[PDB]
Order: C-alpha cells, then structure tokens, then sequence
C-alpha cells in the first residue's frame, strides 16, 4: 500500500551492471593411489606354547 | 547432482573382549578350575580303603 512518482532521470547519476564474476573452478580433487594393505595393531595376546 | 551412495558399516573393533581377556598372562577361573579339578583327575575322591 504505498505509491511512488518518478521525475524524469538526468545525467547526474549513472550506474552499470557487474560485469561477468569469474565463476570458481572446481578443485583438482584428491589424487587417490589405489593398492593392497594389511593394518597391524600392537600383540596384546600372549605367545602360546604347548609345556609340559 | 548425484546422490551419496549407500554405505554399510560393518562392526568393527581393534580387540574384541574375548582377546582383552586373554591379554592377561593368568586367569583366575581357568586357573582354580585346573587346580581344584587336579584331585579329582589324577586322584581318586571316592575310593575308601579302610583296614
């Protein structure tokens, strides 16, 4: 609910649209190096030997 | 747009309890059972010689 009256624009004020922003590349992504693995984790369990 | 795949966790653990307990070098209950369980096999705990 409001109304506006626009005078006749001048040469005083002057505006430009942004020129064409420099859209982001996309990144190389993480060289993956595929092959085999074997985990090792520390021998908490004792060494077994049959005694007798 | 692609969807993130499905992606199934299986269990997984560094040491299941079964191998934390056989860390320790002796366990009290195997070891009273083969201690009070050494009369009855190399002993006999019934036979009664009276003379």
């Amino acid at each position: 609910a409001n109304f506006y009256v626009c005078p006749p624009p001048t040469g005083a004020t002057v505006v430009q649209f942004e020129q064409p922003r420099r859209c982001p590349t996309r990144p190389e992504g993480q060289n993956y190096t595929e092959g085999i693995a074997v985990v090792f984790k520390e021998n908490i369990a004792p060494y077994k030997f049959k005694a007798t | 747009i692609t969807m993130l795949e499905d992606h199934e966790f299986v269990p997984l653990e560094v040491y299941t309890r079964h191998e934390i307990k056989d860390s320790g070098l002796l366990d009290y209950t195997e070891v009273q059972r083969r201690n009070q369980l050494h009369d009855l096999r190399f002993a006999d705990i019934d036979t009664v010689i009276h003379a």
